[PDB]
């Protein structure tokens, strides 16, 4: 199965994935994260952990929130998110974490 | 995000926000609750109208409310004016803007009395809506009438009568030189009138009297109804016999069901008169309400070929000055503000065609002088028991009804003072025409 | 004939009149034009809503003026009393009712401010009518929900959200335990939301929430616009989501295109929700316009399933006594008369279907008692910025005043006054709710000012 | 929960009943089986024709059979007064009375005989119904014609005449003088005589008769058929061609045809002519059945423009009495009871439409005076085998009964007693009218018994 | 051309239209009278002569406007009407009057 | 027949005409003369006498205009009529001569 | 899995239940028993445990069965049901006894 | 001018005639200021970036496609067959 944006490159490091909220942040966009058990093309709105966040200010407090979450549901599938209100629509989503 | 109630002020009100040209303004005269200030009952007004709540919801950063919120951008005195985005709104519907506009705003607990007394409709959103189906030029090339106010009037009793005497009034008043005449607001279809048996026998009259006096004749056959589907079916059959008209309560039946009716009658060829029976429940009391020039923005809007506009003078009030603000709101392509009559804003039609005027209501031929001298040619008299109540019946009345206004008429045009002169000029008509003299005799002395 | 101009009174008003079982009456506060005597006003708004007009014609000699005019019976106080024949009025048709009740009575120089504060609709013209398509027990039947008021929300902001963030605050509701959640009465089909957009975002929340949740959920998908074929049209692709509900402005809309919409809900299953949107621009003065209790007459006629009431305690006003009784004018088989509420005449149902009130407008957690002991059980109680203003969003938000309205209900089940010891109930629930305290704590500062 | 058999009288028997003004009453002529009380036969009909049946049932207490039991609360002689509660009935809906009232409690066992007297239906159900889509006072404006009965007349022979001769009889009768003729009810659409060539063929006959006689006409077209589609589909053709009226057969089609039909034709702008082909099936026997007097009001309760009643002194039987009741409880807007009559119920019709009594078979000229004397003006006077039976033809024979009627009704407008002086007014009329004379002369000795 | 109720019968003389007029009036209906050169089924309004007789009293009245209608339209079909504002109905309707013309065919 | 505006006055003289004309030039409307033997309820198109007089500029021209088309048409009926190009419709219709 | 109404709150007490009946008998309602082991929104007609309680005079009989049938039953959701046949509509619906792997995910 | 709703009568005004005219040798329409009032009678489109991206549930990327090839001669079921394999790749 094929979860979307960066499916088809290998596995993101930590590293990587840091970069990607970086350049969210950068933007001035909103990151997020998701997670669901049940991906696939049926499901169109994954589990929020918490909420968008908003007032986040570094990369380093969203990969603390996705390191909780993949603790709290390592069976999951976790995604993080890039919003921008301004479009009103999600300007990046991909797969951080595989169970 | 952070959770609370805040002041409405903090969001709702800027008073540095300059209008745009796409905007939607209204202008709402505020009694606030004591202890609320001006401002923050606008702000209540402006929120509670556009995207706001009681307090603050996470879902707001989902949007950008800079772009969307509607904004209280100025107060003078107790009338605040509020700007909407032109993104609020659904195209060409009435029921959306009264939905935001005129929704809740109304019971807020904040705000003890609220009046809605005008509103700027930009152009952008005016091209949304057809506006009438027929229009003040085409109706006179259609009637091929020009050169006077058009006569009308109410059959009376306003029900009680059978389809087969109701006719024989109308076929009395349009022989006798009535333009038209009209069902009543309230008659639609009921146990002592069903309206196939109206319609039927009133277009015989209709056309009994076309060929007897030459003049083209029509008659407002009323499809207010109690469904929209039903309106439609009796627009129809009104098509169908060949009739000029079709009339609709637009209140009561109300603006969803109005704007089927109002496609209709252009697909079907069909001039719509428009009663605004209902109006003065809400538009009448300067405190509280909707003012009827914003009634008559919407009509316009919609699309009616006339709507009453009162008399003045007769037994419905009326405020002079109002009363011609609206009737250039109705007729001209431009209508510049002014605060002597209550005109808030500059109005563009953005090249929708005008609507006729219709001045009724206990007025009499005593009253011509002065409903010619405030409408001018464009606009229809009504005259129910001004034509019904002659001593001598319908015929005779609406002889007199239209021989006043066409001397009247005939006056002004040869450069006579129609005030100063109005008892003159009626009585010099009346020398030629009984009908007229008996008419001017029996209501001498009833004045409103 | 005799022609001439007569006072009103001669023909209109008879109080030897007896009103019949099939007359329908009306109870007018009346103000008139100082100098002319009660009696003259009362026999006016009687000829010029009936058969009358302001000078004797030969035509009423052609017809039976005893047998059709309307007469005010009964002056007592500031209130006429007018009885108006059953052949006046067309089978079915508010329209028509409005257009003789209320055409042009309000705007007579005579009488200076007029307000409608009852009608007794008589079972003769009341059986013209359907009622309500589904009723509040068979819509308890098909939501599987019973001993509790339901739960429900506005979706905030009104406008400026997408079609899909909208369908995921319903989500978040609905999984977190609102029964139902709703459009905004002015969110119809707009450039930042498309109405079918919406309507198909929305149901797939909507089936989601219900098998996560295990429970029934609607929304009330908002089918207002601005012609009666596209309202129409609305309401047919709601039906083929198989959604349960749609929902209406059924002021701002107009009656005629509600009836309409009222035939095709009933024909699709759906059950129909109405918003009471521009009735305070009619009903809010005490001295002119149509008191609420009237057009609640007139929605349970047509038939909507739910009208919203007031809440007395919320952001919008309402008494408590005049809103108990519009309470009873939805929901009961018969209802005497009580001028205390504001109800002048008794108002038999004669087995038309009872509407769901729907309590909506400023209320959260610290209310939920008060609701409880003013509405009972037969009662949507709808948070929307009390949901999605929660401290933790719309989910949490929703949980807290689920839990609010079934602590109360257990409470008083059990015998206890949730009167005195409403926040006492909540406090008791919050210890097991952390939702709920966060609810009680944020708005605990939040009232607004009740009238009884 | 207490299971067996208990007498029906334990539970559907209640003679302290109040009925409510909601109620539908009905009064039962029971002949009991020998051996079973009058009480348990009575209880045995409100049961089984309401919401019991032989043994107790567990679900009956799921529901409140206080609220919808039917109640015998009075038996006076053989006769059993039954109350039905107004919930138990489909709104509008004629079949549904039938399948309650009279659906299988004429079977049973326990009692031998049963015959339906009466019923009284409440307004609040009556309401439920359009009644006639025209009326006595329409119909006679459309028609202009006054002051008289209308004349008619069925075509003969019934069956076996074409299209084209079908035509040429229906022409000269119209341009004799009669008003209307008629399709036999038993001429439908067959080999001899296809519907849509009669159609054509009759409507260019009546178009001719009025132009010739300058009196408006109609012939009422039969759309009784096999099926609903096509009797609609022959409606449609009938107002096409421009026919004031159609016809139809309402027992034998049935009363849910029945209701499409009277639905369509007033969308059309139809008269609807109603035959009560197959009555005397039901309501000859005064042991058991249905009385045509509770036939009568259903028709107008659905809406049937015109109905036969009879003519007391023709070939068909009708009792004067009762048939005297049935024309008020068609024409008249409130009806009393008189059990001599056979009325054991006041009618109120709470402004329903009057539906034109119409008096056919077996009559001639001799008829005239007794007819005009039990009828008065409002009705329909047909001549079938009295018109074509001429021994001069049909437009002889529609001259004769033309003339006739007029003769009789000048008389009694100028105060003469055409009774007493019946048959010297129309041997007055017939030294100016050959026609009469003739009509006189061949039928003087044609009488059939009569019952008061 | 026949004329509806009583055309049927030989012409009315000015006795057996009083009489007529009589019954309308002993029942309390209100007569009237209305003529036309243009008798038909496409024809449902007459000219009135004048109103309908709401204040008329006796028979005589109402024959002295026959007779004035009768000079008046000597080409013209005249007609006696009686109205029953009660049903909203005419309760008889025939004619009294026809032209020269109509006999002489 | 009647023929509309001011057709239940009196038949007008010719100085009554020329004040309707006078009125027609004083507002800047374009005076014009139109005629027809089938007067009714069916014509809408009256033959024109001319053109419409856009450069009339006093009364008696177009007195002249009316003179000569009543000479040219004794059997006809003829109008005055006055046209508004803002509006873009006439103002003032009526009939001057009868047969 | 929610269980419509009371399940927002913490699992009831047999104290608790049974005042919830007495609620339904003080009022003259009916109380019943129903259990499944498919509790979701597409089942309207779980298992009766018996027929409703008509007979029913004390809390105590009602809890008795409600012990019967969650002793039989122990894999299945059990729902106390309250109805008034006056109105014909349940007037409270609650469960009263979840199965051991509901609390347990 | 123009018809409310109608691209059609744009160019039946703007380019309809003005083309071919001997005056003018060649013409060329560089651009075109549509103001607000006249677009608001258009719908747009019936989807939209954002909505099409919320239906696909597609976010972060350009999107990828493919003309099928051949244009022309490929039977239905051989169509498929390269569609199959295009999208299965990750088009
Ligand atoms: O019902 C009536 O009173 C009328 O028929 C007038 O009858 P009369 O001509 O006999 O007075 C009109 O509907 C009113 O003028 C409407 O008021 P407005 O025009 O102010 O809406
Ligand atoms: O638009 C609003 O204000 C609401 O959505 C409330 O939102 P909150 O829940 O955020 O207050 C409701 O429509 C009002 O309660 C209607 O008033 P009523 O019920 O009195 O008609
Ligand atoms: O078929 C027949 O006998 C008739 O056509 C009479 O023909 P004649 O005029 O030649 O007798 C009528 O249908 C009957 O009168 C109906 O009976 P009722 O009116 O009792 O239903
Ligand atoms: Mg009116
Ligand atoms: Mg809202
Ligand atoms: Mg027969």
């Amino acid at each position: 199965m094929h979860t979307e944006t960066f499916s088809y490159l290998p596995p993101l490091t930590d590293e990587e994935i840091k970069k990607q909220v970086e350049y969210i942040l950068k933007n001035g966009w909103i990151p997020g994260i998701e997670y669901t058990d049940e991906p696939g093309p049926h499901n169109s709105y994954w589990s929020f952990w918490k909420l968008p966040f908003f007032n986040a200010e570094t990369a380093e407090e969203v990969m603390e929130e996705l390191e909780a979450c993949r603790e709290a549901n390592p069976d999951c599938y976790i995604k993080i998110t890039g919003y921008d209100n301004i479009r009103q629509g999600q300007v990046l989503s991909f797969v951080a974490y595989r169970p | 995000y952070e959770a609370g109630v805040r002041p409405y002020r903090e969001t709702y009100y800027d008073p540095d926000y300059e209008p745009k040209d796409t905007d939607l303004l209204c202008a709402f005269r505020i009694t606030p609750k004591p202890g609320v200030p001006m401002e923050e009952a606008a702000a209540a007004v402006a929120a509670e109208s556009s995207t706001g709540t009681w307090t603050e919801v996470w879902s707001n950063l989902l949007t950008d409310l800079e772009r969307y919120k509607a904004r209280c951008y100025r107060i003078e005195g107790d009338v605040a004016y509020i700007a909407y985005p032109l993104d609020l709104f659904e195209e060409g519907s009435i029921v959306n803007i009264m939905s935001s506009i005129v929704g809740n705003v109304f019971g807020f607990k904040a705000v003890q009395a609220l009046r809605l007394e005008d509103m700027r409709i930009p152009v952008a959103y005016l091209k949304t809506f057809p506006g009438p189906p027929t229009g003040i030029q085409v109706e006179r090339d259609r009637l091929n009438k020009y050169g006077r106010p058009l006569l009308g009037g109410t059959i009376k009793p306003k029900l009680g009568l059978s389809a087969k005497n109701y006719a024989r009034v109308v076929y009395e008043c349009l022989r006798g030189g009535l333009d038209t005449t009209k069902d009543d607001e309230n008659l639609n279809s009921q146990p002592f009138n069903r309206w196939r048996d109206r319609f039927l026998y009133v277009m015989e009259a209709v056309r009994k009297a076309e060929a007897e006096t030459g003049e083209r004749k029509g008659h407002w056959l009323n499809v207010t109804a109690g469904s929209t589907e039903e309106m439609l079916k009796r627009a129809e059959f009104a098509a169908e016999l060949g009739s000029r008209y079709i009339m609709v309560d637009f209140l009561t039946a109300g603006f969803a069901a109005f704007a089927s009716v109002r496609r209709r009658a252009e697909e079907l060829g069909l001039m719509l008169h428009c009663h605004r029976a209902m109006h003065a429940v809400f538009d009448r009391q300067p405190n509280h309400g909707i003012h009827f020039r914003v009634l008559a923005k919407w009509l316009r809007m919609v699309g009616g070929d006339h709507v009453h506009t009162g008399t003045v003078v007769g037994k419905l009030e009326g405020d002079r000055a109002e009363t011609l603000g609206i009737a250039d709101l109705l007729r001209e392509d431009y209508v510049p503000a002014d605060p002597g009559r209550g005109l808030f804003f500059d109005q563009d039609w953005a090249g929708l065609k005008p609507v006729f005027p219709v001045a009724s209501g206990g007025i009499h031929v005593w009253h011509v002088p002065d409903l010619v001298s405030i409408f001018g040619d464009d606009a229809f008299f009504l005259f129910g028991g001004g034509t019904h109540g002659h001593p001598r019946g319908s015929r005779a009345g609406a002889t007199a009804n239209r021989v006043a206004v066409e001397a009247v008429v005939q006056a002004r045009n040869e450069g006579r003072d129609i005030l100063a002169e109005g008892r003159e000029i009626l009585e010099e008509a009346a020398r030629s025409c009984p009908e007229l003299r008996e008419a001017m005799e029996l209501w001498g002395d009833v004045k409103f």
